[PDB]
RNA sequence: UACAGUGAAACUGCGAAGGCUCAUUAAAUCAGUUAUCGUUUAUUUGAUAGUUCCAUGGUAUAACUGUGGUAAU
């Protein structure tokens, strides 16, 4: 017996009194009969807590093996032996044998997503991704402990980086090293040895605090207020959280139980239950409301919404995935996908999940409507509420599982989800020259990880620009941009003299997906057993059969990000892409003026995202080829995504040009069955395909005219008779519906065509009707632009025929 | 997912966690006895042909050579009554167990 | 059972008793535990 | 897509009574291209010969093969069989809705898909006996 | 320097080769007895095997090794 120390149970103590979590990390061989101690110490501290603890790992367990039946049966087998006395027990195995633990995966660590724990034992370290542990300590309850088991070479590189920067020998990551000095820094961590020694080389001195929630005791006040209706059941049994969710909960009831259009889209953290004060305005709804609901957040994505809806309508009154048809004791309310309920809006009450505002826009336009917007792209959603609905939007960040604490902290520094949106560059007066510069710097990755105030102000403003208003990516994304070997930025940002400090206009991110680099990577990482890291390059040489491309090497774009203030900060990313370009073709510190004058041997330069309005906009400035596409739309958008590239290296004009020219070919293939979004940017993408086969072609990859032989195969006599009666007289579709798909493949293949018969070609293309695409687009006069589409027509019947014969 | 492959005239084997599902997807609906190519499955491993025998899904579950039907059926093997996973490859395997016999243009360090 | 070891680990007024890299875990617990007090900015002048 | 919303059991009729009266009036004095090489080389490209060549004796997809999804199951319809299940398969396909549309309509996703692999199958094998022929 | 004494796991030979509760069957249960050239019979016991034209026979598979899946036999 011996005492241990006067820093780890003081933590504790003062974490469960105060409702902070607090961290463990257990270094050490024999490290498993350790942790029973800190359960029951955290238990004997405060009995009035949450019970259960996670054990979530990667691949296995360390001795035991979660199976009580197994473990017994070993354990019969042993008594049966006879080295062991028949009524003894170890610690850890009273642990495992009493409490009640919830083994998940690191692989799915997703399916705890919103249920609580006293205890989170992360097993194993090597591989700690930011997601799960931001899924993690979200969970663990406010008097809670998470657990951390470390590794000799662990320790090893603790003991190396713990000096002030070292490294270890022998993909290299730094994340694990990022979440090393993250701990160093904050004081609600402490390392702690085998024997129950503490390190305190990370958060040294603790104190018990003085023996003893003003706000508790204020909600408990405003529920009594509430309290002395079915309104007052329903805030007395939502109100199991702050003050201001009681308080955006109760004024959620008021503005939709006796109004009748506004919405309201409120905006909650990870915290603060945005979908507990919703699903329990649910049966104020229900109560005093239509009939009917229409709920819009993803398929199988409500459950925490269906079980506090549920356990409202208990608290009131009561009585090809999953199980979602609505009930009844007394209205109906199911939980819808994109817009196809356009039709039935008939419902008076809707409310919809965060962020597509063009399909929030439109489902929600003749209803009573709120929305919640998470935040785990929600200004310009609430700048276009404001622009358009009694906007009575208010939700709080109020923290709920706790009152906030350190550990919090570091939970949003080492899962970079703080931001501020400041500009605090030196002038955009001043900026907008650095975009006529066009000086731009590399990243030293290695060294911006490298985790100083002034590295991590770097860092900060860099990463809340890269996650400011992208495609909704994710800490896999940050994880993977940490510590990517074939991955690098690029940032042009000051081009005044000032002193320390400075800005960020524009961060973009490449990826060698290489022939040679990626080479030596492939046959390294299949050493590691794992590895999958070149997308670009195995999509075209897959899609257009590339053996220049599968021969060169090629960079891919993961990101681009830039402000969104206005079109000079795009402008300025134009620019660094045009640096980026120049960069291409003309411890340490984290910027490198060497780096930025030293470039790579790479076979193409581009990169690939969603067929977007103004992502086409920015690949038309980029002017690089729009190649092959796939006509997937991703679930999230319903977009395509499609992949533009430059050839810059020594001879890309063949695979460049025979890329563009297949694209070409099989664009007016798939502009019918999949790809029939606006004819506007897809004419442009077209002639986008054939400037490209103009850059990199000159007389090679180039086809004639449709010969004689070819008109009289294509279309027959009958056709020229029908055309001349089209010409001459009305033109339905007794003569244009049998030759329209000839006459728009050889007029977008083969002598010029006006801006009227481009956008009946482009309706003739998505093979639609009549009025349809023309009033849509162009919206009037829709016999005057047909007749005057049926003139084309006819010319095109005199090209043919005067070609021909 | 995860193959096991196996050269087996020098009596080697070993094992990759593949990620990114698209190279994998060349196995759907594929088999045990057919023959598969490099190109769809690697750019690493090209030359390289396979010859599947099945292998043990989530939940641990053998595929018997020969049969139908990528889910699990309940049969009679040495006569009780056991359940398998199928003939045919599916997209929920834990690991395929191949055999390479046709050396290709990138040399393995392990196998080899 | 308080006041006793359930476990190793008995409980007094407010101590904590308990019962139960070689060279790395030697010097970390035996001279190397709060040395790391001012090694932490390492010439960081923010 | 002059009606896109016509059945195919439907279209299977229609190609039937056109079949009917374009086989039997007395004899049809309109042939077809019996394995034109240089009019199969020009209708597809050798791209489009190595491509679905490359998804018949391989496996690639379906969604990446499509572009040849078109004009040949017309070229079959007009110009090798196709038993009234892949007819009314490329009926489909010819329509203009989905392999899934047709897929939990009819059979099954794997199955209409299976059927499909077959009768393009069937039809690189002829574009490969027209291609070595000449 | 092709086997060598103890020897953790397997097969083999054998072992467990004879015991609780509930409704109440009158020479049909049961016993003695004849027969079985009407018949099954390991074991014990007694007897009892004559067809060869122009230096010793092939692989399939355990244990054994090795890569893996599963919360898990």
């Amino acid at each position: 017996k011996k005492a241990i120390d006067s820093r780890i149970p003081s933590l504790i103590r003062n974490g469960v009194q105060t409702k902070q979590r607090s961290i463990f990390v257990i270094v050490g061989d024999r490290a498993r009969n350790q942790l029973p101690n800190l359960h029951y110490l955290m238990m004997s501290a405060d009995l009035k807590m949450n019970k259960s603890v996670l054990w979530a790992y990667k691949k296995k367990l360390l001795g035991f093996t979660s199976h009580r039946k197994k473990r017994e049966n070993k354990i019969k087998k042993e008594i049966k032996r006879g080295t062991r006395e028949v009524n003894e027990m170890d610690p850890f195995e009273s642990f495992i044998s009493n409490q009640n633990i919830r083994y998940v995966y690191y692989k799915e660590s997703e399916k705890i997503l919103g249920n609580t724990y006293g205890m989170c034992i992360l097993q194993d370290f090597e591989a700690l991704t930011p997601n799960l542990l931001a899924r993690t300590i979200e969970t663990v309850e406010g008097g809670g402990i998470v657990v951390i088991l470390l590794k000799s070479m662990s320790s090893l590189k603790q003991l190396y980086t713990m000096t002030m920067d070292v490294h270890a020998r022998y993909v290299v990551a730094r994340f694990n090293e990022r979440f090393i000095l993250s701990l160093g820094s904050n004081p609600n961590c402490l390392v702690v040895d085998d024997e129950l020694n503490v390190l305190p080389l990370s958060g040294a001195k603790n104190v018990k605090p003085l023996p003893p929630d003003e706000l508790p005791p204020k909600q408990l006040e405003l529920q009594e207020l509430k309290e002395s209706d079915v309104q007052p059941a329903g805030s007395l049994v939502s109100l199991s959280k702050t003050v201001n969710q009681a308080h955006a909960i109760l004024s959620f009831i008021d503005a939709i139980s006796e109004k009748t259009v506004a919405l309201t889209a409120g905006r909650g953290r990870g915290k603060s239950a945005a979908l507990g004060i919703s699903i329990a305005a649910a049966v104020s709804h229900g109560y005093s409301n239509i009939f009917v609901t229409s709920p819009s957040p993803e398929n199988l994505k409500t459950l925490f919404e269906f079980i506090f809806k549920g356990f409202d309508a208990l608290g009131y009154q009561e009585h090809f995935n999953k199980a979602i048809v609505r009930v009844d004791i007394k209205q109906y309310i199911v939980p819808q996908d994109h817009q196809v309920l356009g039709q039935a809006e008939l419902v008076v009450i809707d409310e919809a999940a965060a962020i597509i505002v063009k399909n929030l826009l439109g489902p929600y336009l003749v209803f009573m409507a709120s929305t919640i917007n998470g935040y785990e792209l929600s200004l310009k959603l609430i700048q276009q509420l404001r622009n358009q609905q009694l906007r009575e939007i208010s939700l709080d960040e109020p923290i709920r599982y706790a009152p906030g604490d350190p550990i919090e902290k570091w939970l949003n520094k080492l899962l970079c989800l703080d931001v501020t949106l400041i500009k605090n560059p030196r002038f955009a007066t001043r900026g907008t020259p650095h975009p006529s510069q066009c000086n731009l710097f590399v990243v030293n990755r290695d060294t911006l990880f490298s985790y100083h105030p002034v590295s991590e102000n770097f860092l900060e403003k860099m990463m809340a620009l890269y996650v400011s208003s992208h495609y909704k990516n994710s800490p896999n994304d940050l994880q993977l941009m940490s510590d990517a070997p074939a991955h690098k930025l690029f940032v042009l940002l000051p081009p005044i003299d000032p002193k320390d400090g400075g800005r960020i206009p524009d961060p973009l991110c490449v990826i060698q997906i290489a022939l040679e680099g990626e080479i030596s990577k492939e046959s390294v990482r299949n050493s590691l057993s794992r590895g999958q890291r070149a997308g670009g390059d195995l999509i075209p040489w897959l899609i257009s059969q590339q053996f220049q491309d599968e021969e060169f090497a090629s960079l891919s774009g993961a990101r681009i990000v830039r402000i969104a203030t206005n079109p000079e900060y795009a402008s300025m990313g134009y620019g660094s892409r045009a640096i980026e370009l120049l960069r291409d073709y003309f411890l340490l510190l984290k910027l490198s003026e060497q780096p930025p004058h030293y470039l790579h041997y790479l076979g193409v330069s581009y990169g690939l995202t969603q067929s977007l309005h103004k992502f086409w906009k920015n690949n038309s400035f980029v002017p690089v080829y729009l190649r092959q596409t796939a006509n997937d739309l991703t679930g999230e958008h319903t977009c395509v995504m499609l992949n533009v590239l430059e050839g810059r290296e020594s001879n890309w004009l063949v695979e460049f040009a025979k890329d563009f020219r297949k694209r070409f070919l099989s664009l007016l293939s798939y502009d019918f069955h999949k790809f029939t979004a606006v004819q506007a940017l897809s004419v442009i993408e077209s002639s986008k395909k054939a400037q490209d086969l103009s850059d990199d072609e000159k007389h090679d990859n180039k086809e004639l005219t449709r010969t004689h032989l070819d008109d009289i195969f294509s279309p027959f006599d009958l056709k020229r008779l029908d055309s001349y009666s089209n010409n001459l007289l009305d033109y339905h579709v007794i003569g244009d519906m049998i030759p329209m798909l000839a006459l728009l493949y050889f007029g977008d293949k083969m002598s010029s065509v006006q801006s009227a018969i481009l956008l009946a070609i482009g309706l003739q293309r998505k093979n639609i009707d009549t009025i349809a695409k023309e009033l849509n687009l162009p919206s009037n006069q829709t016999i005057a632009m047909f007749a005057k589409i049926m003139r084309k027509m006819s010319q095109y019947f005199r090209q043919l025929l005067s070609q021909s014969i | 997912m995860k193959l096991n492959i196996s050269y087996p005239v020098n009596g080697s084997q070993k094992t990759f966690e593949i990620d990114d599902e698209h190279r994998i997807r060349v196995f759907f609906d594929k088999r045990i006895g057919q023959e598969v190519d490099g190109e769809a499955v690697g750019d690493e491993f090209k030359g390289y042909v396979f010859k599947i025998s099945g292998g043990n899904d989530k939940q641990g579950f053998p595929m018997k050579q020969g049969v139908l039907l990528p889910t699990r059926i309940k049969l009679l093997l040495t006569r009780k009554r056991k359940s398998v996973r199928g003939a045919i490859v599916g997209p929920d395997l834990a690991v395929l167990a191949l055999v390479i016999v046709k050396k290709g243009e990138q040399e393995l360090e392990g196998l080899t | 059972a308080p006041m006793s070891d359930v476990g190793g680990v008995l409980m007094d007024k407010d101590a904590v008793y308990i019962d139960i890299e070689r060279g790395e875990g030697e010097k970390l617990m035996t001279g190397l535990q709060s040395v790391e007090q001012s090694i932490a900015e390492k010439f960081d002048g923010v």
